[PDB]
């Protein structure tokens, strides 16, 4: 998986070579981010729950069809509405998973690749889960350092989604 | 069976020892399968394969080849044999074959796979009549088979441009992609040339009276400010 | 490919000196302004394909010629390589907005380009009004004081500006 | 000029200026200022009429800008537009002149003549000119562009 | 030259990828240590003169052949001396040059590549000039973290050397 | 560009071959349905007009939100509203080329390739355009063996935009 | 590579229309003389080898330099290379008789073909002469009336006789 | 690709005639003297290394441009750049005094010093100068009267010394 520190180790053994100065210098950046890191990290876990249900909420409002057509893929359902906390679950997942590790090497392995595929094959528009992580970046409640750490994140994900 | 013909031959970079004991940078990353990468180190050799023989604008997903892929993450194939049925896939034919003036075909074959540009014309000539009757895979066959290649990346390996940038010196060579993109000077030439391109010529706009003239101090303004 | 700091040393080591005591105050300088640097760079990539579709909108918008069908934004994929092609230049200009000198951005993407459209009949003034479309954009997201403490940032912002001129100077 | 004109007129005839052409000159003399404004209004909008006409001009004669034609390419367009800044030029001068003799003898004296030797279509540049007078006549008041305007009519029944 | 800014600039170029956090955290690190680099630049290059003397006086009083071997390679002349001074001389900057960028990349660049191709060709010994990084290690006079970020180095081109 | 004679001369060309029996018997099969494909391909240009405009109606019954959602990407303008007829008068055009060509090489040139980039750019939904298609392939009022040949290249966008 | 439809479609779409009747309806008539060109490119392709050789037969009782020592067909490797070269221009007529149009033949082989023989030392005028050799040779075993049923394709003929025009005309 | 001897047969084919008892003869004269030829070959082989050094310290000496900062020889890697390059020369120049022609000098090492040179900023004349070092040094180990017995090899000196500077001759 893509750290900072395999991404550093990957790079030296690629050129045959033992970590210089300079990865370690690499890694010594990596421990004095990663307290605000964890810090950004822990109060996502802290409230993850109101987290799902606000940005499912606000996806309804935006698009008052999807609790309206008759539709499989459409939270018109009892189903789709739990699936669709069960997506927006994963997403917030994945972000906390990255502000854990340090890079987006989580949400680009377990979550980034083959996602075209799924929102080609099952029909589901990429400004769904948009609209579903801006509130999220709207209503994380984080300050300072923290806040930034979460939003380098979530905006990363709308970068992939656009 | 009439061999290839023998032509002359240049010195370009890719002929010396630059020693360079303990690599300094710019060394293409060995994207290959004898490290036994996982899921994520096969995604970037696939997507490095995929820009090193479409690069970076053919990389788009109707072009990927999702079967390729499934077989080379599976341990069906070498890396070679990848890179091989890549070039045969005709998505790669549709763009950079059928616009390509056969001589220049050749260009991106010798040098999109081996990474070094031509020696001379008689080399175009030359490889370009071997992909002018045997068809397009016998002279993949013959770049892939050749002593260069197994030489240089073996059975694992995707092709890198070699030696683009010299010791210390930060210019060195251009990009590779960059150095021919596909279309071609003349290809066009035979066809109607692009119409209504005028706009981006409206957009910008000087007066005469403001273009400098020969003499005055704001033509070398340049130079003033890179010192 | 060399940064701020590795210019300064091949200077000096190409002339074969010490570092006097004045370029290492400047450098000093350097280091004790680098979060700034980092935070532009930071509100440009959280925020880069934005910047992309709004800055191509605004273009085909304000030049309706091009994906008009004999232009070259009409084909779809054409339309989808001159996407890309902006992406592209947005991220050499972050690399040369984090390494504080245009080595990287002179080199590998501005060198050889101007060439290159002109052997695919692509009009590189309209590709300077792309850039001209990102540069604003970037630069309006760059100047956000939101989550960002108050300060002083013309001095860089104005460095920012200078790789955006030019790769415009240089795909004309 | 007004002045030009009346005194190479009465002395072809030797005489001094007739009260006529007297009066003339008072009335030039006294139209002065609003004249002033009208190409200071043309002077400092001249980029807007140069890049709005040459847009109007290109899109409704798809012809010189295609392949094959005599603008084709960017050299050749930036040379298109360079005459149409020049004739936006001489309408100024013509303006403040109060005469279409700086306009006749600087541009339009022989320019068949001129296009016919370069290969240039000289219906495409009148218009052209006439582009530019829709965009000049936007930009002014009503009397204003009937007056400034007209100038630009004294230039397309030059050119045609 | 390799920095860290050019090694995380390399890497996700190659990846055709934007700067993620990842990147900015080794930028990061690079920063908040490159003021105890410099404190150590500056005491090297305000001593330099010293420690060239300082160090070629060690190498002569290490090996004493070399100031008595007839030999053009050897400072028997009033030559190799001053072309022994010149070479520890380029050492002692190419250390100060590494303690300015961060990595090892002027040092990598400017001197050790292709070092033993030289060593070879014109009979130079490796332990001549080990013994005179030796004297320059023991006798910089540096104390704490510059100290360290000096030793670094120094002791990185004796790696290279042996 | 992929018609079934530019396949056929492909393939011999890449065997290194003259055309044998085998491509000139296709060929003869493209001759012998090209009557068909043509009569089909005269109805759609003949009414292609209320085609579009039924079928960008159909689009707007279907999702009524479209017309009221404020952005750039959705025809809530006269601008937006005009757009979408003329995305919709691109996949007619795009199928009678096929039609009269003979294989899906037209629209697998101009159309298909690098779709799910601008689709993913600029915010369109794959189904928008699935409505209008579903619209155009139930109302072109083609009988009988025109209209498999239209329904075939119709449906042929569906399984691209799917 | 263009047929005789993609052309119509390519110059359609290039200006972005739609097909008028008028164009589909000559369309039709060229679907409705297919078996014809089928009949001529069938008897090209079983004749080639013979069309080949005995055209080289002609050129080279015609004109006895090329093969006496310090010609082009002096070396065995060369006399072959000659040998293939008329078999592959022979090879893409027969394609551009089957697509209609020069296009294939347009690009793949004529287009920079006359350049080439000029880095080589090769009198392609010579070449020409070899072509006018397989364009008689060639019209020859079209007009057979042997296995087919009686009809008129001088219309069709008058479109053969282009290319190998063409191809002496361009590679001198 | 050809030596002596396919270079006579190479010119008598390409005229397409027997080897007439003229230059039978003068190749038998040839044949009867190449024992010399080897042990030339032998003397530059065994002591190409010591040459090469040589001949690069009386370069450096000669003109210290090159060594003090800002010239070639300044970079440690250019430095062994530079000494290699001269290794290359020697032993093309080695590999044509074996062949007898300049055909392996004049198409491997020769096409591309003059071009890669002037793109490096590397004075050319300065290169022949080092050439000028190694003809010394070669030849006055050519004619070492050591471990041999005596001989006349004026008549092959003279055949050294015409690639020395051919080579010189070639990178200026
Ligand atoms: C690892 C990451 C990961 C994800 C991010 C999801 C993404 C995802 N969602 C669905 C599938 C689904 N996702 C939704 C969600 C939606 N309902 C709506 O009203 C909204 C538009 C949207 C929530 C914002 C729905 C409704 C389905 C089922 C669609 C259907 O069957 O019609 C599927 C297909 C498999 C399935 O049915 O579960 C996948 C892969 N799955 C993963 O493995
Ligand atoms: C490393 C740096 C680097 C670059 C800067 C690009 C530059 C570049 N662009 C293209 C290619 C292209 N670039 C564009 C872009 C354009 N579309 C337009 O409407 C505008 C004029 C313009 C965007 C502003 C298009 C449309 C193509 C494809 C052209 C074609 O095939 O007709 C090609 C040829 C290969 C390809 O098809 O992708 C190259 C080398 N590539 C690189 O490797
Ligand atoms: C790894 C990622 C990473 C970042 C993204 C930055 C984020 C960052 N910025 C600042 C700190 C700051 N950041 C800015 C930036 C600006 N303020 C303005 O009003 C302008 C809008 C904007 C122009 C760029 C300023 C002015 C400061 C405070 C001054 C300073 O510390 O130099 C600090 C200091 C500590 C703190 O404030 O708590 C940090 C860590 N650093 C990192 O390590
Ligand atoms: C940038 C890095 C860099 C280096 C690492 C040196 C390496 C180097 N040293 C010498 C050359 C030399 N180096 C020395 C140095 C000395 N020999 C002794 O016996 C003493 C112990 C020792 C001084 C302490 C001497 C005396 C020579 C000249 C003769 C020789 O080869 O020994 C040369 C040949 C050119 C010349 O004569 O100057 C080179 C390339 N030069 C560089 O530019
Ligand atoms: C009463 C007299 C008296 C002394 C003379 C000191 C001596 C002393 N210093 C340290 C220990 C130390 N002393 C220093 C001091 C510094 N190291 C640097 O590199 C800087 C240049 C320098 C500050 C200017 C440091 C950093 C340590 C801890 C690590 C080390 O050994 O360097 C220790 C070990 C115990 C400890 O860690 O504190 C002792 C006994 N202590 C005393 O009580
Ligand atoms: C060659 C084939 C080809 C296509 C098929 C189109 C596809 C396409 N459409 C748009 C762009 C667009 N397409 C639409 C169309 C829509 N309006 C809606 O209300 C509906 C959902 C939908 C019609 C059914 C709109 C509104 C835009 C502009 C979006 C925006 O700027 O917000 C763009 C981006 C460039 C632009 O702004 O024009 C592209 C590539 N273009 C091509 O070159
Ligand atoms: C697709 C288009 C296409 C062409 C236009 C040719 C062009 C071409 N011909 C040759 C090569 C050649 N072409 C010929 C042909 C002949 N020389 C003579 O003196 C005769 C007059 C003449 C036959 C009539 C010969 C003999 C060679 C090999 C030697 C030479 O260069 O002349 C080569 C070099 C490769 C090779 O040896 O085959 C090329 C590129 N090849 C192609 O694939
Ligand atoms: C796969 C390969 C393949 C072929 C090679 C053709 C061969 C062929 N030609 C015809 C049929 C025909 N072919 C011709 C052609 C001719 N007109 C003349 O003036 C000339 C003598 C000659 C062209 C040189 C004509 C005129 C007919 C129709 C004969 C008739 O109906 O009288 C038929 C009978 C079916 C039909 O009417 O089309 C067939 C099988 N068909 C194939 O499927
Ligand atoms: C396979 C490699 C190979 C070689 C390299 C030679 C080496 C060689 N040379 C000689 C023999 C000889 N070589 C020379 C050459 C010399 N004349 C002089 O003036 C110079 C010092 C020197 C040329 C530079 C002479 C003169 C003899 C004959 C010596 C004698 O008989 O006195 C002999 C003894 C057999 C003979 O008489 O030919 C041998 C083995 N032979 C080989 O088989
Ligand atoms: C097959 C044949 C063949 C050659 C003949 C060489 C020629 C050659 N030399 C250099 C490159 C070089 N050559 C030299 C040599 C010189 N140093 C000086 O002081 C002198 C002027 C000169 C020796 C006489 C140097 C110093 C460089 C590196 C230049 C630099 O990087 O500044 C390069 C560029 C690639 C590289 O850096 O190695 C090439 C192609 N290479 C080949 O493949
Ligand atoms: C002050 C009076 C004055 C005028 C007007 C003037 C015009 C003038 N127009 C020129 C060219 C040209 N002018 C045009 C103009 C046009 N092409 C079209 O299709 C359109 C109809 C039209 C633009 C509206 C073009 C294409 C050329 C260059 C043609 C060529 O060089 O092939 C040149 C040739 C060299 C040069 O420009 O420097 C002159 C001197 N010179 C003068 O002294």
């Amino acid at each position: 998986m893509k750290t900072p520190i395999t991404e550093a180790i990957a790079s030296a053994d690629s050129q045959g070579r033992f970590l210089s100065n300079a990865e370690l210098q690499s890694i010594t950046g990596r421990y004095q981010r990663a307290s605000a890191s964890l810090e950004a990290a822990k109060q996502l876990t802290g409230n993850a729950s109101r987290l799902i249900t606000g940005a499912a909420q606000a996806v309804y409002t935006k698009f008052p069809f999807v609790t309206q057509m008759p539709g499989p893929t459409y939270a018109s359902n009892a189903i789709g509405k739990a699936k669709c906390a069960r997506d927006i679950g994963y997403y917030l997942r994945m972000t906390t998973y990255c502000l854990v590790v340090g890079a987006t090497g989580p949400m680009d392995e377990y979550l980034v690749a083959g996602l075209e595929e799924i929102n080609r094959s099952f029909e589901l528009s990429p400004s769904w889960y948009i609209a579903a992580l801006e509130n999220i970046k709207n209503d994380h409640g984080l300050s300072g350092q923290a806040a930034n750490e979460a939003n380098t994140y979530l905006d990363y994900a709308i970068n992939v989604l656009s | 069976s009439i061999p290839v013909l023998n032509y002359s031959l240049s010195t370009q970079n890719q002929r010396v020892y630059s020693f360079e004991y303990l690599p300094n940078e710019e060394q293409p990353k060995c994207y290959t399968t004898d490290n036994l990468p996982a899921a994520i180190e096969m995604d970037q050799i696939i997507w490095a394969a995929y820009r090193q023989i479409f690069s970076e604008h053919q990389l788009l997903s109707s072009t990927r080849q999702p079967f390729l892929e499934s077989q080379l993450r599976f341990n069906q194939i070498t890396v070679k044999d990848f890179i091989k049925g890549l070039i045969l896939s005709d998505a790669f034919r549709y763009l950079n074959y059928d616009v390509n003036n056969n001589y220049r075909f050749v260009e991106m074959c010798i040098q999109r796979i081996l990474g070094r540009e031509i020696y001379n014309h008689r080399e175009k000539l030359a490889f370009a009549v071997i992909i002018g009757s045997q068809g397009l895979e016998a002279f993949i066959d013959l770049l892939i088979n050749s002593e260069e290649y197994e030489d240089n990346f073996g059975d694992n390996m995707i092709p890198y441009q070699r030696r683009r940038i010299i010791a210390q010196r930060s210019k060195g060579e251009i990009p590779f992609n960059l150095k021919t993109p596909r279309l071609g000077k003349d290809f066009l030439y035979k066809q109607g040339m692009p119409q209504l391109l005028w706009a981006g010529p409206v957009h910008r706009f000087r007066p005469q009276e403001q273009s400098p003239k020969a003499g005055d101090p704001a033509l070398f303004l340049s130079m003033v400010q890179d010192l | 490919m060399l940064d701020a700091f590795a210019k300064v040393v091949a200077q000096a080591d190409a002339r074969g000196e010490f570092l006097s005591n004045k370029q290492l105050n400047s450098l000093e300088t350097m280091i004790g302004e680098g979060n700034k640097r980092l935070d532009i760079v930071n509100k440009i990539n959280s925020n880069a394909s934005t910047i992309v579709t709004n800055s191509a909108r605004a273009l085909f918008a304000e030049q309706p010629q091009l994906i008009q069908p004999g232009g070259n934004a009409y084909t779809s994929r054409r339309m989808a390589a001159c996407l890309r092609d902006m992406e592209i230049v947005l991220r050499y200009v972050s690399y040369a907005m984090t390494a504080g000198d245009s080595s990287v951005l002179d080199d590998r993407c501005l060198n050889g380009l101007r060439e290159t459209y002109q052997a695919l009949g692509t009009p590189g003034t309209s590709v300077a009004v792309a850039i001209q479309k990102m540069k604003e954009a970037s630069i309006a997201l760059a100047n956000d004081l939101n989550g960002v403490p108050l300060g002083d940032c013309s001095s860089l912002n104005s460095e920012l500006a200078v790789y955006f001129d030019r790769a415009a100077a240089a795909v004309v | 000029s007004i002045v030009t004109k009346s005194i190479v007129n009465a002395d072809a005839e030797a005489r001094y200026l007739s009260p006529g052409e007297l009066e003339r000159i008072k009335s030039f003399v006294l139209s002065g200022q609003r004249r002033l404004r009208i190409a200071q209004t043309l002077t400092e909008n001249r980029e807007m009429i140069v890049k709005k006409g040459g847009q109007q001009l290109f899109q409704k004669r798809t012809d010189v800008v295609s392949p094959g034609g005599n603008a084709y390419g960017e050299e050749m367009t930036a040379t298109c537009l360079r005459d149409l800044d020049y004739y936006l030029r001489l309408v100024t001068y013509g303006i403040v002149a109060g005469d279409v003799t700086p306009i006749e003898e600087i541009g339009l004296v022989g320019v068949k003549e001129m296009y016919n030797s370069l290969g240039t279509p000289i219906s495409g540049v009148s218009e052209g000119v006439r582009c530019m007078k829709d965009v000049a006549c936007s930009l002014l008041s009503g009397e204003d562009s009937a007056e400034a305007g007209f100038y630009f009519d004294y230039t397309l029944g030059a050119m045609q």
